[PDB]
RNA sequence: GGUUGCGGCCAUAUCUACCAGAAAGCACCGUUUCCCGUCCGAUCAACUGUAGUUAAGCUGGUAAGAGCCUGACCGAGUAGUGUAGUGGGUGACCAUACGCGAAACUCAGGUGCUGCAAUCU
RNA sequence: GAGAACAGAAAUCUCCAGUAGAACAAAAGGGUAAAAGCCCCCUUGAUUUUGAUUUUCAGUGUGAAUACAAACCAUGAAAGUGUGGCCUAUCGAUCCUUUAGUCCCUCGGAAUUUGAGGCUAGAGGUGCCAGAAAAGUUACCACAGGGAUAACUGGCUUGUGGCAGUCAAGCGUUCAUAGCGACAUUGCUUUUUGAUUCUUCGAUGUCGGCUCUUCCUAUCAUACCGAAGCAGAAUUCGGUAAGCGUUGGAUUGUUCACCCACUAAUAGGGAACGUGAGCUGGGUUUAGACCGUCGUGAGACAGGUUAGUUUUACCCUACUGAU
RNA sequence: GUGAUUUCUGCCCAGUGCUCUGAAUGUCAAAGUGAAGAAAUUCAACCAAGCGCGGGUAAACGGCGGGAGUAACUAUGACUCUCUUAAGGUAGCCAAAUGCCUCGUCAUCUAAUUAGUGACGCGCAUGAAUGGAUUAACGAGAUUCCCACUGUCCCUAUCUACUAUCUAGCGAAACCACAGCCAAGGGAACGGGCUUGGCAGAAUCAGCGGGGAAAGAAGACCCUGUUGAGCUUGACUCUAGU
RNA sequence: GUCGAAUUUGGGUAUAGGGGCGAAAGACUAAUCGAACCAUCUAGUAGCUGGUUCCUGCCGAAGUUUCCCUCAGGAUAGCAGAAGCUCGUAUCAGUUUUAUGAGGUAAAGCGAAUGAUUAGAGGUUCCGGGGUCGAAAUGACCUUGACCUAUUCUCAAACUUUAAAUAUGUAAGAAGUCCUUGUUACUUAAUUGAACGUGGACAUUUGAAUGAAGAGCUUUUAGUGGGCCAUUUUUGGUAAGCAGAACUGGCGAUGCGGGAUGAACCGAACGUAGAGUUAAGGUGCCGGAAUACACGCUCAUCAGACACCACAAAAGGUGUUAG
């Protein structure tokens, strides 16, 4: 393009040039989750996921590739049911170029990419236990692709997969989401039912 | 990039979180003071009560009290000498302060009669 | 207990949905002859003394529930920052020393409610 | 959610039940809900005199704005409020001239009027807005200074040029890597070019050639080797390698470029873009003179064309030699 | 003013200039006249030129357009439509000493041509006494060829005089912080002088053109300066003259 | 080149300075010409160059503020020096501490405002492009969009509730409270207060700390106004030994020891001397200092660089080392 040279940095706080710098040379990762999408929330489990260690610009078209040849492997050796690819980076900040032959010029935009915190989650996917090595030898391509970077760490949760959380879900056996407070249950937990539990329910409301 | 009197203030002289509107009608009644020390303290609802921007956060004493709403002056001074300059503003604007150790010169004194009495 | 003029914070200050309301007080409500008022229209405005009502309004309780709380515990001694080095690393950055030191997240007890003057059963 | 006849997405009309999402001339931000918005009612405070204040961290006048005093009004039933447009922008010294002011002050030998002059409050212009009244050209030219300031060397930097490199989707009919590689990504390079203004106008003379060494290797040829989609040959890729070579003529001032030939090859590249105290002077960049093209003129063209003064070495060093 | 002859003088008078008795009328100064005050003085009317109006004028300065359609494969314009300023380049003439792109395209001359020459034309931007096109002869004028000739050259070599050179006599100038050997470093970014390292022997001769960012004429190019001076108009400001 | 004709040339004569003469070049006019020569005005002018003369001793800077046809000057502040006043713990401070204010930037935040953006879910939802019993007000379901509704994904100089650190206002023990009354223009209806003042009780004071070579004050008149470095925080720019801001040091004005080498690095501030320790840096050898003492790691260029032209990435190793 021009090189990485309007690369990784700072140089400029952060011209996210929306309403203010109208001309933003428009994206080029309009893709983020590539893979076997509508998915089960069960099933495709344990999550491995690439984390980049360095506060840096991994710019617009780079993160392309990245989904490019993650797709490429993820389904070549695994299939449509297999991935599900995560963008999460994302690539605002507008940088610029310069072109009265040398007196006072700010930038035109050119090109978007995004700021890496040293420590964050980039393009990080998730699937079933039997996909291990399959994801992960597949997300090492992107580390070599990509301004490298890399954690292609292994995970667990919170529940953005399988996801430990592993003694969690795997307790949340009984329900999903609230729980919350107690009242109007209409996530059927079982079993009878309002009467018993809207006895126990205020049943201690009243014991204040 | 201009100079105007209000410049830069978008957040100064600011308003409110929710209060965003109408003078408690208590920081309108209190009385001054020929000599009680004033606190100024800018609030868009008014404007006179408004103090040229520098003054601002700034706290002095009542020199004037015209009270005809007219809140009091003070002055105050500034930088490489600090020739004090006495400001004119309104009574919705400025507020007490934390002269508030005369209830220890109180707490003193009398304490300390009560510590004649009983040395 | 209400009612009048109130202070307050005025979401640390309402919603929303159901109820329940003795006594008084306000309300709703009767009525157009005047004062007065309709971009039309006695609705509103105001103007005159009891036929009928608590149904609303209001008041308070229920949700725990939506709001902000108020506190504390993980969250958190982090995140960020004051100073320091002839510290680390190509670099990006980063660590350590003393010092300050959050916010979101959640767990709890609140619920809008105090209280001023004058009345009043 | 209701009622529609030119309406029927609606342009516009009337009913009803809840986020301040609207509106405040004009930019943007502040602000503003019985309002600071909108409909009505009544006025002219957008008033006189001052002064004080605030606004450059502010000691300078200006404009603007804040609170008073004294008057004189508006408006409300009032308490109030109103000294211009909710706040933050929207303006102007010095002589001169005009005007509004008491009907006040003097023309100096006294008067009278006419006129002139004064005092205080304004308009008339200064936009370079702290306020000169102002056309070009010089290539025939000139002066004082500027490395404070540009052409050139060097200098950083390397985007831009050039050159290698990773990943492997692809070509390569069968196969990703023999030979190549999209995307994406790491870099080296200082004979491009571009930035920059540090060095040198209080002396540095341009481009090209001619000559003459000397270095680099990112090797065109020659030496030995490794792979090939290597049968032979003929090619390609790569390693050790800078020892040694790397030509002659048209056309242009040419660098360059483009042919004609040759040969093993007819590689690239540094040394102040090597090389006038070493030519040459063709170009470039004085005065002379054509044209075109702009201009009224003078002249002016990074347009084309022609004619135009290249000074000095004995000294020091460096060398080739020499006592 | 233009430049022998020879031929050839296209069209534009609106613009700027020039210039005529001209225009039925509008400005237009001084004196002179009228009106008003008590005058000073301030209002008036008429008023030479000039101006403005009218005409001629280009061998006077100078000028000389632009876009749309538009059959009998195809591209095409004598066609018309147009909007348009005086007029809308006429004869003639070229990549020409004017042509931008351009090294124009085709020939031609070469083994070869950014040269030549001959052609061709919406020629950036040729053109008619701003003179247009020709043209015998003339030319220390510019170009390109051919023949002859030739050290220009391939490829250099040898010979003569004079000078270098060495002696006697005669005897200067330039220049000159102090000096004078290198390599890297840093340095006001090309040190002789400094740092580290190479090294490093008196005293001199002839040559030489790397270096002394060497030498003279306070640098031909640029800018700054409240610096000039020569030319120049429809810039100010005036003046001889008329 | 020309060489009998516009020939060549002597003498004599004529034209003299904005004037001459000129087959026109800006030519020539006594080596002088885009305005001769001589003298005088005249030491012309100079915001620019150059130099500016004898010692030591003290104090000791500016490049920045504002207004100028100022851009190299000048005014104006601010820095300095001198001269001195007035009187002696008054009170002073580039300082912390307690009490009390002021901040919206770091951070944080979008199942919160706004404005961006992921992704599917649920509508017992509406305007249409595909189908269906289908087919001209087809009821009814239907597939993509079209707005909810509880969710998901990631962002903001010129967005946001929340909101730091640093820095930034004040206050302090104490002239202070506490008590008594008295003055009239003030406004309260006034025994209403306001402002001022008399008489009266207690101060050395029982959180503030810490520092004082007093303190205050007046005149005057130099230089300066071209600044440059660094660390952090930043603006532009691929970048810069680039251009621009912000604190704090610093260089310019400065030596001294480290960094070989050098304005801004580190240590460290200079009267003249003796002795002693040390900073930073170093101790094989140049060169003072151990070829000291320990546990490992590294073997064709492996290296030996706190700030710097001081350089070196992505990628990869059955080298060897621990995990």
């Amino acid at each position: 393009r021009r090189p990485a040279r309007c690369y990784r940095y700072q140089k400029n706080k952060p011209y996210p040039k929306s309403r203010y710098n109208r001309a933003v040379p428009d994206s080029k990762i309009r893709i983020y989750d590539l893979g076997k999408k509508k998915a089960t929330v069960d099933e495709f489990p344990l999550c491995v996921h690439l984390v980049s260690n360095e506060l840096e610009q991994l710019s617009s078209e780079a993160l392309e590739a990245a989904r490019i040849c993650a797709n490429k492997y993820m389904t070549t050796v695994s299939g449509r049911d297999a991935f599900h690819l995560r963008v999460r980076v994302h690539p605002f900040h507008v940088l610029r170029i310069n072109k009265q032959g040398m007196r006072g010029a700010w930038g035109k935009p050119h090109g978007l990419a995004a700021r890496v915190d040293i420590g964050q989650i980039i393009f990080s996917v998730r699937t079933k236990d039997s996909n291990k090595d399959v994801v992960v030898e597949g997300l090492r391509r992107a580390r070599y692709k990509f301004p490298g970077q890399q954690k292609i760490i292994l995970s667990k949760k919170w529940g953005f997969t399988n996801l430990d959380r592993p003694e969690y879900l795997k307790k949340r056996e009984a329900g999903e989401v609230k729980d919350d407070g107690a009242f109007v249950k209409f996530l059927s937990k079982k079993g009878s039912l309002e009467n018993n539990i809207r006895e126990f329910p205020e049943y201690f409301a009243a014991q204040a | 990039k201009s100079h105007g009197y209000r410049s830069r203030t978008r957040y100064m002289f600011q308003r409110d979180f929710r209060k965003h509107g109408a003078v408690h009608l208590s920081t309108y009644l209190k009385v001054y003071k020929v000599g009680d020390i004033v606190d100024i303290k800018a609030n868009g609802s008014i404007q006179k009560g408004m103090p040229h921007k520098f003054y601002q956060g700034k706290t002095g004493v009542v020199y004037n009290v015209t009270k005809s709403s007219v809140g009091v002056i003070i002055n105050k001074m500034v930088g490489n000498r600090y020739l004090e300059k006495r400001l004119n503003l309104r009574v919705e604007h400025i507020k007490h302060s934390k002269c508030r150790q005369e209830f220890l010169e109180r707490v003193k004194a009398n304490a300390a009669k009560r510590a004649e009495a009983k040395a």
